[PDB]
RNA sequence: GGUUCGUGGUAGGAGAGCGUUCUAAGGGCGGUGAAGUCAGACCGGAAGGACUGGUGGAGCGCUUAGAAGUGAGAAUGCCG
RNA sequence: UACUCGGGAGUCAGACUGCGAGUGAUAAGAUCCGUAGUCGAAAGGGAAACAGCCCAGACCACCAGUUAAGGUCCCCAAAUA
RNA sequence: CCGAUAGUGAACCAGUACCGUGAGGGAAAGGUGAAAAGCACCCCGGAAGGGGAGUGAAACAGUUCCUGAAACCGUGUGCCUACAAGUAGUUAGAGCCCGUUAAUGGGUGAUAGCGUGCCUUUUGUAGAAUGAACCGGCGAGUUACGAUUUGUUGCAAGGUUAA
């Protein structure tokens, strides 16, 4: 029997084009444009993944790095007191407490300077 | 054997490979034969010896 | 998750003055764009502005080592067939040094639309006198 | 109710032709607007001119409303089924040309 | 006052009647977590553990057990004919902090 | 059900599946609205599958097998 | 892991880099062999950008940690050690 | 076995229209509704075409008339946009506007980081090498008879029929 190519090729075709709602000009209504859109940004979403870790983690380096400078240490300093003292709080939770625990931050610096001496 | 329940003996029927049908399949652009050669034309070929 | 991200006018933004009295002119120049850039604050967005205004003053004084006075060029390009245009860097000095420290500086700041912003944030004054009283700046001191 | 409209459909004007002077009658009141359409040298002008009075006078016997007291409320063209022609060229060959149409619609309402 | 516990192979700031998303620990609904592992506790008074405040602990009520918004992993290589797709739903569990000790 | 070692990939080998039209049997829904079509923030590891609402105005799924005119983004591809 | 038997293939335009030779002028991103690596068929970090150089092999998710080559004045994370 | 690009070239005044001096080549084109009940009458207009009224279950079924997708052309509006160098996205993100198949929701996005389309052919292509204006339909490992090898079933020193 034969087999014509109806309703399939339409339904198909539609979900790709759905997907890259937003895009400027024709690339969210013509099929073949919107195809290579959507194929080109789940690529970067699948890079970006991975970046966006090491983008945060320099974020709160930099972020350590100014709140421990006013206690006059660097951050390389900062850090090694506290390897060195057995305190294992992470860059994230560090940064938190520089920002909006001010106080606890100086008493965990202070605790690195004992321990470097 | 209710004639909506027939089931085959196991292993005595496989399912034909069709060749040419997209890429995710193995068997895609070039349907198994390679690139450009006396080989990759249709009715191509040498004689048996 | 939970980071803080700064919000435009949320972060009080000073005024400084610094004296460039025998400083040289890079050393200065990094202190000065690390300043600007907003990095000596626990509250450092990278996206948005936080950092402080800058009023530089003596700046007919800055320091040149070695023979960067007279064997140092600046160049320019008016973008016409053979209009390449040179300077040195004593010359700008005697004449403006306010120009000189803006070059120098704007070379240390990022190249996009938040580094063109953050250049308006900086006054050079090739004397000791500045119009800005009406800030109450305060007084830096380098390092 | 409260609007009347009339359309002018499968006209012989192109529709690129009509929009241009459709853009100048939007919004405005009809004592005004007639006078837009009469003062204005195109050929588009006519048409339009009988659109709008068409409206106007159905505004005004269907739904009994004020003459005096209108507005263009929306005004637009859309596009007709368009003529294939052709055009006998150089060295033998032709070349298409299209006698498009449009549709001419015009909506008044009380302000 | 707050704390901060380790959970999941990282590190979280938690006070008394927070919500918080964890990764799938073992427990049902309505159950009762205690977290041994206190880094530091903090507010009016400060603790540091070396590496951990030895004594406390935080306990925490089940919520919710469930999976995340579902993700779409796509890879390809141009001119290769090579692509491949997969998706993926993380599973977590739903925490509230009771008390902090 | 567990322990250990693994899981980049073109030509290419092997395996398991989705979806389309038709046939057979069982079992169904549909003028209290079928197929098609339009829109959604739902579900599955993928191909894909539901649910709800509008338009439509008479046919269509499900389960187990079987048979193929069996899936298109490219051919200075053919027609509109 | 190796071997034997059987079903199915594709390949027979290679490239550069280190070392050992020929031809060339002890020229060539030249040409032709031996040997190892990488690309081909390999993304990621460093050489500004950079198939073939240095580090190192991507099953998926994480706003966690320690390191390699290379680096720590500013652009640009980290010593104005 | 096909279901109007299919099945005869031709489902319809088809070997017709059209092309060629001639032999000869050779199309496109189906569907209102159960029943014409195919819109009396009024209004704008020269007319076409409309707005009411009426028939009809339906007129957004009004003579390419069942359904009516995409390209393409417009009208209205919520967020952004005139100091900016942009394979047009992705990751971080304020502000403003909403309210769902109710769940670590939806729309737009100032600003910041990273980022040279798809295919083919190549040692090697973002390639200044090839193809594609866009959208839709159609379009490429099949069948018969033999050979060989693997899997399954029946019988087994036997197995099996062809016309
Ligand atoms: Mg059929
Ligand atoms: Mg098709
Ligand atoms: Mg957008
Ligand atoms: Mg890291
Ligand atoms: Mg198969
Ligand atoms: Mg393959
Ligand atoms: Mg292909
Ligand atoms: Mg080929
Ligand atoms: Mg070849
Ligand atoms: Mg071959
Ligand atoms: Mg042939
Ligand atoms: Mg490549
Ligand atoms: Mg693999
Ligand atoms: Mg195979
Ligand atoms: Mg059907
Ligand atoms: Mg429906
Ligand atoms: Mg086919
Ligand atoms: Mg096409
Ligand atoms: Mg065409
Ligand atoms: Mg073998
Ligand atoms: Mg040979
Ligand atoms: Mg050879
Ligand atoms: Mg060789
Ligand atoms: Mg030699
Ligand atoms: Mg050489
Ligand atoms: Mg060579
Ligand atoms: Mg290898
Ligand atoms: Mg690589
Ligand atoms: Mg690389
Ligand atoms: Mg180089
Ligand atoms: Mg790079
Ligand atoms: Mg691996
Ligand atoms: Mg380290
Ligand atoms: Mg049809
Ligand atoms: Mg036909
Ligand atoms: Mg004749
Ligand atoms: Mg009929
Ligand atoms: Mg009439
Ligand atoms: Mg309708
Ligand atoms: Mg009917
Ligand atoms: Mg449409
Ligand atoms: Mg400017
Ligand atoms: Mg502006
Ligand atoms: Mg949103
Ligand atoms: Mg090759
Ligand atoms: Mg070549
Ligand atoms: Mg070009
Ligand atoms: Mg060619
Ligand atoms: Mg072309
Ligand atoms: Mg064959
Ligand atoms: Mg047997």
């Amino acid at each position: 029997p034969r087999v014509k190519g109806g309703t399939v090729t339409r339904k198909r075709r539609k979900k790709i084009v759905k997907l890259a709602k937003g895009y400027y000009g024709s690339k969210h209504l013509l099929f073949k444009v919107a195809n290579q859109a959507v194929m080109k940004s789940y690529q970067y979403a699948y890079r970006d993944r991975r970046q966006k870790k090491r983008d945060f983690r320099r974020l709160w380096i930099a972020r350590i790095n100014a709140a421990a400078r006013m206690q006059d240490l660097s951050y390389s300093k900062l850090m090694h007191g506290l390897k060195l003292a057995g305190i294992d709080i992470n860059r994230k939770m560090l940064a938190d407490l520089a920002v909006n625990d001010i106080a606890s931050f100086n008493t965990l610096a202070d605790s690195a300077k004992k321990a470097l001496a | 054997m209710k004639l909506h329940e027939l089931k085959p003996s196991e292993g005595s029927r496989k399912e034909r490979n069709r060749v040419g049908r997209g890429t995710g399949s193995g068997n895609g652009k070039t349907s198994g034969r390679g690139h450009k050669g006396q080989k990759a034309r249709s009715g191509g070929g040498v004689r048996l010896g | 998750r939970t980071t803080y991200m700064a919000k435009p006018g949320e972060v009080e933004r000073k005024w400084y003055v610094i004296d460039a009295t025998g400083v040289s002119l890079g050393r200065l120049s990094s202190e000065v764009a690390s300043i600007l850039r907003g990095k000596n604050k626990p509250q450092f967005t990278p996206h948005i502005d936080t950092g402080d205004f800058v009023i530089i003053i003596n700046a007919g004084k800055i320091g040149l080592t070695g023979k960067k006075a007279t064997d140092k060029i600046y160049y320019r390009h008016s973008q016409y067939p053979g209009g390449l245009k040179s300077r040195t860097a004593g010359e700008m000095r005697t004449n403006n040094p306010e120009k000189l420290l803006e070059l120098s500086i704007k070379g240390m700041l990022p190249k996009n639309s938040l580094g063109r912003q953050l250049f308006k944030k900086l006054h050079v004054y090739g004397g000791s006198e500045h119009e800005h009283a009406a800030q109450k700046p305060e007084v830096y001191e380098l390092r | 109710v409260t609007s009347a409209k009339a359309v002018a459909k499968t006209v012989r004007i192109a529709p690129r032709k009509a929009r241009i002077v459709i853009d100048l009658i939007r919004g405005k009141q009809v004592g005004e607007a007639i006078a837009i359409l009469k003062y204005t040298p195109r050929s588009a002008s006519p048409i339009i001119e009988k659109v709008l009075k068409s409206a106007i006078a159905n505004a005004e016997h269907n739904y009994d409303l004020d003459i005096n007291n209108l507005v263009v409320e929306e005004a637009f063209v859309d596009e007709g089924p368009t003529l294939k022609r052709f055009r006998p060229r150089a060295q033998g060959r032709a070349s298409a040309i299209n006698k498009r149409t449009s549709h001419i619609t015009v909506v008044v309402s009380e302000v | 006052m707050y704390a901060i516990i380790e959970t999941g192979g990282k590190q979280i700031k938690v006070e008394a009647g927070q919500e918080i998303y964890v990764e799938k620990l073992a427990g049902e609904v309505g159950d009762v977590v205690t977290f041994d592992k206190v880094l530091f506790v903090g507010g009016d008074s400060a603790k540091v553990g070396v590496p951990f405040v030895d004594g406390a602990t935080v306990t925490a009520k089940v919520e919710k057990q469930g999976r995340a918004k579902k993700l779409t992993v796509y890879k390809y290589k141009p001119k290769k004919n090579y692509h491949k797709k997969q998706g993926h739903r993380q599973p977590y569990t739903k925490l509230t902090i009771d008390a902090i000790n």
